[PDB]
């Protein structure tokens, strides 16, 4: 469900993207030679599109990465305990007395 | 280096598969030579204790490798570069010497660039064995800088998207069971 | 010969008509015929055929060893390499008894003619034959890295020791720890050789934790290497677990007091009286096999007081880094910094001009692409881990016991 | 270096000018130092319980 969710919204996106690729296609052969602010504006958002991101943000990036990515690891460490206390109490009847 | 790894690999195997239990001097000459290429001294150090001495014996340029070996372990480069370049080393063992004297030259290179923030110009000439004067103009070519009055050289110090997905997946689906 | 005439010609049957279990028992029989025949052997291997028959053959093999009356070995390892190259053991894994002494006979006959090079393919080429998975730990791991432990060759064992063997075979009940015990000690030792102090002191003291009701000198020696090696890496004895095992700890207390004296000098922080105390007790420390780790000892002491001075130091001289922790002169201080640095111990420089070493502080701030790799990496190995706890979790499961008191 | 030794002063000791610095340490760097050394110190007992059962579920002992 998380995957779709972010499926419908870049394909929300999408669309969008075809909608102003197909007017510039349009335009080139017929239509409106410049929409004006239009076209100069979707050109603008494509020179936008790159944002540009200098040593801090990805400093910061990679800091929260790894930062729950460590949570994620306390997680299966967690999990994989339970596992083998869960072992541990079934292999303490299984052979093993007192 | 690639190669240099796939032939000690070849060695190591030839070793390991030896009719007579004893390998050919040119394969233990080489098993040596790139154990100390790769800096493994204590590999090195047990293979010499392996060889039998009649080897030793039969074949001075094994000592030769074992006194190199040696030095390397002591870390006196003036004197490793003089041993290295002392012994004649025959066609199998040149071309993996000179390698090894290659990889001295850049260890000792990294140890200066860490370790010192400033070194005396004779201290440096002696770790990477070189002439003193060809040595400030090599490290003033590498952006590094040199006291001539007080003879101090001053060193500077220097995932992919699919990878991540399927780490992500992989964070659910251990969670999800 | 009539006798073995007619073995052949019933393993040849049972073989034929597909009778495993058959065959099986006929090996584990009482085979008498085997072991008070002889000479008659060679016609025996050379008309059985291989796969099963092979089987019939190793048994044969094992009846040989089992005989003093071993000849040329040479004839015999070739054909040993010929049964375990076309070695079809899908049925070994019954008679592993047999196997294990026979890997038992051939390591005491390496070790008497002073050859362990080559049998650490032959023994490592045995593990793989006869181990279910490679979480399987066997007697003849131990046989394995005493001749790498005695060749000097630890390139082989090494792959084989990283991993953790969960699965100890009986023997059908012939495996005695003592297997277990020298296993761990010469996978201890081979791990100090390639100065891998931390799986050497976890070997150590896996060993030591085994429940033993009785005193054994490589269970000593085990300990006291455990004691040369926490001196090493950690600069203090570790403590024992609580997880604790039998008598063997109690009667070894009293025992290797020497190791505990010298765990107390060296706790007392003097590299002096430490040489003092060792050329003191240079004879005690010879009964070892070696004398080399005392000086690693040494040499961790010193590498402990250069960490503990820059745990407390920013930048301090080569002249008082010499003069604190009693060195001979400014070089060799110099010298020791830049090993430690080469080795990662220790984030420092040196200035040379002024004569002062900057101990950095921890460059470290874990904001690069490798940490996450390596966490990632770990992540497998635990993933891995709880699939394998299931795993077993779920053949408990199978357990009649369990189910019984279910029902 | 005595009270660094035995504690309750957190500092270092730049004896090149004589200074003394005091140690403020990020969480962060500590924390995940030692949150690896505990995963790895909790994959090492995984090894060694998964290990005692090998002995346990197989009766392996000294006779």
């Amino acid at each position: 469900e998380h995957l779709i969710a972010q499926h419908s919204a870049i394909k929300m996106l999408h669309s969008r993207v075809k909608l102003i690729l197909e007017y510039v296609k349009a335009s080139e052969a017929g239509e409106v030679p410049f929409n004006h602010e239009i076209l100069r504006e979707a050109y603008a958002l494509c020179h936008c599109l790159p944002v540009l991101s200098t040593d801090k943000f990805k400093t910061d990036f990679y800091d929260q990465c790894n930062d729950v990515g460590l949570m994620a690891y306390l997680g299966t460490i967690t999990k994989t305990c339970n596992t083998m206390n869960q072992f541990v109490n079934k292999f303490n009847v299984l052979y093993d007395r007192q | 280096a690639f190669s240099f790894k796939k032939l000690l690999d070849q060695c190591e195997n030839q070793e390991l598969e030896a009719p007579g239990g004893i390998a050919t001097p040119p394969v233990y000459g080489q098993l040596l030579a790139l154990y100390l290429l790769h800096n493994d001294m204590n590999n090195a150090r047990y293979l010499w204790k392996r060889i039998p001495p009649a080897i030793k014996s039969a074949n001075s340029e094994l000592g030769g490798i074992w006194s190199v070996g040696q030095r390397i372990w002591q870390r006196d480069f003036p004197g490793i570069y003089t041993t290295i370049n002392a012994h004649q080393w025959s066609e199998t063992v040149q071309p993996i010497m000179e390698a090894l004297r290659d990889a001295t030259r850049r260890r000792a290179f990294a140890l200066v660039s860490q370790a010192y923030t400033s070194i005396i110009a004779d201290d440096f000439a002696a770790f990477v064995g070189l002439p003193v004067e060809e040595a400030v103009k090599g490290i003033l070519e590498q952006g590094w800088q040199a006291d001539s009055t007080t003879r101090m050289v001053l060193p500077r110090k220097p995932i992919p998207n699919e990878q991540q997905l399927a780490r992500l997946t992989d964070y659910v689906a251990f969670l999800e069971n | 010969a009539s006798a073995l005439e007619q073995f052949v010609n019933s393993v040849r049957q049972l073989s034929a008509q597909g009778q495993m279990t058959q065959l099986c028992e006929l090996i584990n029989k009482s085979g008498e015929l085997l072991a008070k025949n002889l000479s008659h052997l060679d016609t025996v291997l050379g008309a059985l055929d291989v796969q099963e028959h092979s089987l019939g053959v190793l048994a044969v093999l094992f009846v040989k060893f089992s005989m003093p009356s071993v000849p040329d070995f040479e004839t015999l390892f070739s054909q040993v390499q010929l049964f375990i190259s076309t070695c079809n053991g899908e049925h070994i894994r019954y008679a592993t008894d047999t196997f294990a002494g026979l890997c038992h006979q051939l390591t005491n006959a390496l070790v008497e003619r002073k050859q362990p090079l080559r049998g650490i393919g032959i023994l490592k080429q045995a593990i793989d034959k006869m181990q279910m998975n490679t979480n399987q730990l066997t007697s003849i791991h131990a046989d394995l890295c005493q001749l790498c432990l005695l060749a000097k060759c630890f390139k082989p064992a090494l792959p084989y020791l990283d991993v953790d063997m969960m699965d100890i075979c009986k023997e059908n009940g012939a495996y005695d720890a003592k297997h277990f015990l020298c296993y761990y000690y010469y996978g201890g030792m081979i791990y100090t050789g390639l100065k891998n102090f931390e799986r050497a002191l976890y070997f150590y003291e896996q060993a030591i934790t085994t429940p033993a009701m009785a005193v054994s000198h490589i269970m000593l020696e085990s300990y006291k290497k455990y004691i040369l090696v926490s001196l090493i890496l950690l600069g203090k004895v570790q403590q024992l677990p609580k997880y604790t095992s039998q008598i063997v700890g109690r009667f070894i207390k009293p025992l290797s007091n020497a190791y505990h004296e010298l765990a107390q000098v060296y706790s007392t922080n003097n590299p002096s009286e430490l040489r003092n105390l060792v050329n003191k007790h240079s004879e005690t420390f010879t009964r070892d096999n070696n004398m080399g780790l005392v000086k690693q000892c040494l040499s961790s002491l010193y590498k402990k007081n250069i960490q503990r001075l820059t745990k407390t130091f920013l930048t301090l001289s080569l002249q008082d880094m010499a003069s604190r922790v009693q060195l001979s002169g400014p070089q060799e201080a110099e010298k020791y910094v830049l090993h430690m640095i080469e080795d990662g111990e220790i984030f420092a420089s040196i200035n040379q001009k002024d004569g002062m070493v900057s101990f950095h502080d921890n460059p470290e701030k874990y904001n690069n692409p490798a940490m996450l790799h390596n966490i990632d990496q770990e992540m497998l190995k635990c993933i891995e881990l709880d699939e394998r706890l299931k795993a077993m979790d779920q053949e408990i499961t199978v357990n009649p016991q369990f189910v019984q008191k279910s029902m | 270096t005595q009270l660094i030794l035995e504690g309750l002063i957190s500092a270092r000791v730049d004896s090149h000018s004589k200074i003394l610095y005091a140690r403020d340490v990020d969480q962060r760097s500590t924390t995940f130092e030692k949150s690896l050394l505990m995963g790895k110190e909790f994959q090492r007992r995984a090894k060694a319980m998964m290990l005692r059962a090998a002995v346990l579920r197989n009766q392996i002992h000294v006779k």
